[PDB]
């Protein structure tokens, strides 16, 4: 603050400390997920691992 | 008058006809697939992968 020099009143501002926060969540959950019945990974799947995994 | 008896010469001289130069066999995918017998219609089925979406 500024006051004028030689003030006749002698009053001063008190300033404040007002700290400040945010929060951070942890809010999703990402997913991938395949369904392969026993015909379809016995029969339509030959490495599983660059046609399922991979993927 | 005289009479001379000549043959008729034939030359070759580097005088060639102009023809093409060839530059796009060496430039496109040649033969990534060979085994055209042994598949119908001579035809081979190239498998393109999967992908999926989380």
């Amino acid at each position: 603050n500024r006051r004028d020099l030689r003030d006749p009143d002698r009053t001063v501002i008190a300033s404040e400390l007002v700290e400040h926060s945010f929060g951070v969540t942890l809010d999703k959950h990402v997913y991938a997920a395949l369904k392969f019945t026993d015909e379809q990974r016995t029969l339509d799947i030959r490495d599983y691992t660059k046609q399922v995994l991979m993927p | 008058a005289h009479i001379f008896v000549k043959p008729e010469l034939v030359a070759e001289i580097g005088v060639k006809q102009l023809q093409r130069e060839i530059v796009l066999p060496g430039l496109v995918w040649t033969n990534p697939l060979t085994d055209f017998g042994g598949s119908k219609n001579d035809t081979i089925t190239v498998r393109v992968p999967a992908i999926t979406t989380a």
